[PDB]
């Protein structure tokens, strides 16, 4: 049941802003996240 | 910003100058 197949490319989720000028959010949990980045 | 035969062609770009306007 499998094809090539061509698309526009999803530049990203979209994504919807909870704004107001009384509203906020402010974190309560974290990753301490590792990454690597490699260079000649 | 203001802007055919021997084997010469100039390709498009990957990202089109409207989906820059999105990202
Ligand atoms: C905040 O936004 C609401 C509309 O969403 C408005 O009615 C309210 O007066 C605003 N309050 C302030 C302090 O600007």
């Amino acid at each position: 049941s499998q094809s090539i197949i061509a698309y526009t490319m999803s530049l990203g989720a979209e994504n919807s802003v909870a704004y107001s000028n009384n509203s906020i959010a402010i974190p309560i949990n974290f990753t301490i996240s590792v990454t690597t980045e490699i260079l000649p | 910003v203001t802007l055919k035969f021997n084997g010469l062609t100039v390709l498009p770009p990957l990202l089109t100058d409207e989906m820059i306007a999105q990202y």
